[PDB]
């Protein structure tokens, strides 16, 4: 019973970094990956990046440069940072598991959890 | 006792009675004629002897031999679950081997038509060699083993060895060995040959992995009554210098004294399996830790046990440290890593040193007024007093026993891919094709039978353990079966290490 | 990398299997097993359907969906449409570069 | 019975030691098991971060030499144990005064773990001990236990232990208790010092033999202004990696504390340190505490501060002068030799070889015996008294209990073997 | 008082030729990290430990413990011409007194096909122990290599050279000879 809700923002300015976290609920951080991943409107999904829980990290290379993540395990959420937000950023913003078995060297490619989604507007 | 009498029935199935389990494995092998019955000297020169390293000289023979050596000869995947769950460490004791149904095929080509008939008084030569002279290369892990899976027919592997060299050139003191030196027995197709064997004393392997670790040992609640120095200056300035000393407890934990360190260290390289994480160079062969023995190089393959990560980093692996299975129908160059199964033997952590780290500091010189204390990085560690450690997990896929070189002296000889190390373990077993050439060759049935000896668990834990399991999942194939065209697949490397014990 | 390419759209009348493609270079599609589908609603969050090219989820996910891999191309199957059927669908792989990347998605529409 | 004793106090040694005392046990953590890590103490840091719990039962602890003795080689052969004269007392707090009386029908349990079930923290150095005097009256203390962590948090391997789950001896105050323990077979420790050295058993002689492994330490000079000017406590010493988590060597491998001559020199993190009577806790003076010296193993062992020797860093040639460089660390060669760590009347007596496939001379590093099957641990609890439950029923367990502690006596009776 | 039998023999084969030049391996090694001759080009490839590579294969024992020495010439002209018979030999240090490695631990003598070299320290007088270079490592040489740091897209990786190393589990030797 893993839920995802995640929080933030409706509308930003251009120029300036945005910050979303995500709160798993009913389960635990654990040993997953944590991705995040944005849907402009009326637009295919794009995975922006996860994170580990010992801070490891992989981000889409087209958004790498202005990408940051961190996961927090006391406070049981995950977060995102995006710099210089401009009109293109305006998405719904997911945070989805993705699942990953300890231990063995699978890569971890799916998402089998899903928030319900936060929807962010860039503009002036 | 006849040509239309069966000599042996077939037997396939495992025994559980209580602390020891009797498998019982039983397959259809084939025999070719091997070099045209002829001896013939190998060397790498023969195929172009490229490197140093890579330089041998020996000889093949035209005898092949029966590879029993790997799990899951023995192990169906349903007894190696229902083994692992349940058991604290296992060991073999008995082996009963057996040979019959000999079957020979003579071959007759005329033009594009091959005809194939019996020949009914043709024999086959086998013998097993219980004195260790010759030889012995079933603990370098070889493929031609026993199918997995009991309905496949295998074919028996070439017997050939290596001796001294120098390049490619033998040398003096180099040994030659005839195998038809050997008293043997001769069978007919109503003969049969069967031996038993004892396994020697081994230890139990450890199937379980320990649920503590080797710096966390203390009474939390507790100080310890030793001190420890915590301060070397009072302040912030000239001449502060001071001699302080805080007691080691609860709070701080990495200072307290300890009656026992980690086993030893030869630090790896690590890889990480995030291709992008990786240096954009060629340091598969640069970058490895090896050792050099007469002047030629050697990869550190396995190597001492240690763990393959450290905590929180799944992804890297040491570049030789692990053991590296193919998956069915896996290609032999160049394969892709989705298709190899890499082992992991991060369950050692708690008294082992992680690979791809050094073992710690040490003090590099004499700290003075004038002079700060400097640490160097202790890259490789052997045996100090005090330390323990852990051997490397055994597989389903992997290698049982080896043979302990016969020497002056060796160091805790279990060996270092994994399993049994024994100064007399189970004996080759030689056979070939008796002459006639008429193209000729034989088929027939091996049973291998062995007793294995059972640790249980009495553990108090209360909360549930590990556990190997099949998932409960939708898919196309089952896990270990056969697919639509009949080919059978090991889908992960399957470790020994689910129970968990104090420290 | 480069974005897995999917058509636009797909339509069939209820009761009769449809097949969606997803092509792929052979470094995505191509040289792994990793294939995913999702589907998604309008207004709310995807739904993983396929994983490992042909594995279904536990639960949630009917027989009806079948995935299946040749080449550079993967395929969604599915069989007796029903009107909850219709839904967006992306492919998404795992690439050489170590990344993720999805399809454009493809609309399906029930007659 | 109530007005009879169930033990008679015995206090001579004979060699077979004899200790007796007095203790006191309270109820631990209000009859409960509480999870504990470093977050639940403030959270630490990496190398600090632990998971684990904490038990209601206590635990005796006479792994003190200076327990079983008043002020060439020996070791332990039987054990005998016994408890008695307990008495459970109550204690009401009212207003101005508390007040103690006797609880006649309340017990105690007690039980040892003779198939190492539990996790042993017999063997780590704790306070707790009998005292060394045969006078004072000791509190019991506390039993817990430490986990696998990835932090402070725990993972699926952790395991937890319930000591309910033991049978266990319930002791009313007429009962009493006793066991016997065999000690394995384990070599003398060596109570002498060499006449000889092993070199001079004359520096390019050949050797049959050479000293034993080394780990080198930072040197410290007891005279303050010898030292440097900078802190070097901990980011100057030697330490070993775990996991990611790196622990100080302490005492680590037997070695010299000090070459001939000079004295005033302590391996940094390798000795043991003691405290003299009423030293505090925390950044106390060199005098306020006893460093101990190795010096006695010098024959034998090299010096903890000294590098181990040098080795050839190259091949010479007609182009190229010999290199030589120095070895901070050595393990074993064969033909190495070399002296175990000396025992103290302060310091330990054995510890638990830990279970694991392999282990290399697994005498203790901080001194003492170094057992597979050592003594068990003996494991004591008040059991609870629930105070007056409700006149309706109610599932929840109940969390109010009678206010109340134990007293007693207890017995040891270690036998040794002399050399 | 009952010891073992002193070792009077020369093995025929060496520690790292026990295996079946035949057959393949079934263990896998990584050969191959970069698709080569580009930017970022990062890959993981593994091949079947073979006969044709016999240097990467999978071993269940490995060389005995050694400390190194210096080399020396029996031709004067070989050797540097300075005095560094005490100055380069190899010692170990006890209670701050510098005592020569002599002989030291049994290590083979020279690599094969080198006659004329011998340890400054290490052999009798002049002795050779050819005959355990098949298990022992030579006396004149690094043990091997070790990784010295973790590489990264940043980092190159590195390794350093092992002048002396202690007993390891998996360590057979063969001892001097009489």
């Amino acid at each position: 019973q893993v839920q995802l809700q995640e929080s933030g923002p409706g509308l930003v300015k251009p120029s300036v970094t945005l910050s979303l976290t995500c709160t798993v609920s009913g389960d635990s951080i654990s040993t997953y990956y944590w991705s995040w991943v944005r849907q402009p409107p009326g637009k295919g999904l794009e995975w922006i990046g996860y994170i580990y829980y010992s801070g490891n990290t992989n981000y889409n290379p087209s958004l790498k440069s202005r990408v940051t993540m961190s996961v927090d395990t006391s406070k049981n959420q995950f977060s995102l940072k995006l710099n210089s937000v401009t009109a293109a950023d305006t998405a719904v913003y997911y945070c989805a598991r993705t699942h990953h078995d300890y231990g063995d060297y699978r890569p971890s490619y799916y998402f089998d959890y899903w928030g319900q989604g936060t929807l962010v507007t860039v503009s002036s | 006792d006849g040509v239309g009498s069966s000599s042996g029935n077939w037997h396939c199935d495992s025994q559980w009675l209580g602390d020891r389990v009797i498998t019982t494995s039983t397959r259809t092998w084939a025999l070719p004629t091997y070099n045209n019955h002829l001896y013939k000297q190998i060397s790498n020169s023969t195929s172009g002897g490229s490197s140093n390293d890579n330089a041998y000289f020996g000889y093949s023979t035209p005898w092949g031999y029966f590879d029993f050596n790997r799990f899951h000869c023995h192990f169906s995947p349903r007894d190696w679950q229902r083994l692992i769950n349940n058991n604290w460490g296992f060991r073999p004791k008995r082996l009963n081997f057996k040979l019959f149904n000999i079957q020979v095929k003579e071959v007759t080509d005329n033009n594009g038509v091959k005809t194939i008939a019996n020949n009914l008084t043709s024999t086959v030569q086998v013998f097993t060699d219980s004195d260790y002279q010759l030889p012995y290369v079933l603990g370098s892990a070889h493929e031609g083993c026993l199918p997995p899976f009991p309905a496949d027919v295998f074919m028996i592997p070439q017997y050939g060895y290596l001796t001294l060299n120098d390049g490619s050139q033998a040398v003096g003191r180099s040994s030659f060995y005839c195998l038809e030196y050997f008293p043997s027995q001769m069978l007919r197709t109503g003969n049969n040959f069967q031996f038993s064997y004892e396994f020697e004393n081994v230890p139990f392997h450890s199937s379980y992995a320990h649920s503590q670790s080797l710096d966390r040992l203390m009474n939390p609640l507790i100080d310890q009554y030793l001190y420890y120095l915590s301060k070397t200056i009072n302040g912030s300035g000239q001449n502060q210098q001071t001699l302080k000393f805080s007691v080691a407890g609860p709070s701080n934990m990495a200072v307290q004294g300890r009656n026992y360190i980690p086993g030893p260290s030869y630090r790896q390289q690590r890889v990480s399996t995030t291709v992008t994480q990786n240096n954009n160079s060629e340091f598969a062969w640069p970058g490895a830790s090896s050792w050099a023995l007469n002047g030629r190089n050697s990869l550190m393959n396995p190597g001492p046990a240690m763990a393959s990560h450290k905590e929180g980093e799944d992804r890297f692996f040491p570049l030789s440290g692990s053991l590296i299975f193919g998956k069915q129908g896996t290609g032999r160059d160049n394969v892709d890593a989705d298709k190899v199964m890499i082992t992991n033997e991060e369950e050692i952590k708690t008294t082992n040193p992680v690979a791809t780290e050094s073992y710690g500091q040490v003090a590099t010189n004499h700290q003075s007024a004038q002079a700060q204390a400097q640490t160097g990085w202790v890259q490789n560690q052997g045996i100090l007093p005090g330390m323990v450690w852990q051997d490397r997990d055994v597989y389903l896929q992997g290698p049982i026993w080896a043979k302990i070189p016969h020497t002056d002296g060796n160091f805790h000889p279990s060996p270092l891919m994994g399993g049994f190390g024994m100064k007399h373990p189970p004996p080759q077993i030689l056979i070939k094709n008796t002459p006639v050439f008429i193209t000729q060759y034989s088929t027939g049935q091996v049973s291998v039978e062995i007793e294995w000896e059972l640790q249980k668990e009495n553990s108090k834990r209360w909360n549930p353990e590990i556990q190997y399991t099949s998932n409960y999942y939708k898919s196309n194939n089952v896990e270990f079966a056969v697919n639509t065209e009949g080919v059978y697949s090991e889908p992960r490397p399957i470790g020994t290490r689910y129970l968990t014990r104090n420290l | 990398q480069s974005a897995l390419t999917q058509p636009a759209s797909v339509s069939g009348s209820p009761g009769q299997s449809i097949t969606i493609s997803c092509t792929g270079t052979s470094s995505d599609v191509g040289a792994y097993d990793y294939v995913s589908w999702y589907q998604q609603h309008p207004g709310k969050a995807p739904k993983l359907m396929i994983y490992d090219v042909s594995n279904r989820p536990s639960s949630g996910v009917s027989n009806r969906f079948s995935g299946s891999k040749s080449g550079n191309t993967a395929s969604l199957t599915i069989s007796g449409l029903q009107a909850e059927d219709e839904a967006d669908y992306y492919c998404s792989s795992y690439t050489s570069s170590s990344t993720v990347i999805l399809g454009g998605g493809t609309k399906l529409t029930v007659l």
